[PDB]
């Protein structure tokens, strides 16, 4: 149950830098099943343990994404609003 | 897409921009590009 | 939804030094209500996005005191309820306690 100040204290060292969608859960295996290529992508800091992207990224071409840092670790999986040029229209939350 | 205004218009983008600002300096009265904090190269065209 | 790695990583930057108790609750206010002095604690590397004090922890109640909760600290970092309160004096015996985020 940590308190806010130790969320911000967290989240400030986890941050990503590009984003890929996969046609499949890539949260089993996050190599396979990229459909797309690295897109940067770039956080504000945290804030009541959220940090929320600055700008809304543009993907060129799926049901997923997976995040990834610096360091080629993905860091976060999941599906996208639908199935399916692809707008992203996020943030990250330890509620 | 409508001569300090284009200028500034530019600049106004440039410093707003998620990833430039960080990393390019623009000063204007003609306008001037040059670094910014550690980044080593830049180009212009 | 964060994968191992994140949570590995993240997990890792957590250094709670100290711990202290609390006969009333410290979430509202964590500054306040000290029943015992600091004392060290040490914690494990983070595997599977949780982590674990490596070893017992021995704290000296003072006299006519109730124990009720406990705040970590390094500044404070987390806050919780103990699993019974207990008027004693004495040692109150804290085993491992771990920190998750599963």
């Amino acid at each position: 149950t940590l308190t806010i100040d130790g969320k911000n204290k967290i989240l400030a060292t986890l941050t990503p830098t590009t984003i890929i969608l996969h046609n499949v859960d890539p949260t089993a295996d996050p190599t396979a099943n990229k459909v797309t290529q690295p897109v940067a992508i770039y956080f504000s800091e945290p804030d009541n343990g959220l940090i929320a992207s600055e700008d809304t990224v543009n993907i060129t071409v799926v049901s997923h994404y997976s995040l990834w840092d610096a360091n080629d670790k993905c860091v976060a999986t999941g599906a996208l609003s639908k199935p399916q040029i692809y707008v992203i229209s996020v943030s990250v939350d330890l509620n | 897409t409508a001569a300090e205004n284009v200028l500034q218009q530019f600049k106004t983008q440039i410093e707003a921009d998620p990833t430039i600002k960080d990393k390019v300096s623009v000063n204007v009265t003609t306008m001037i590009i040059t670094k910014a904090g550690d980044n080593d190269f830049v180009k212009v065209t």
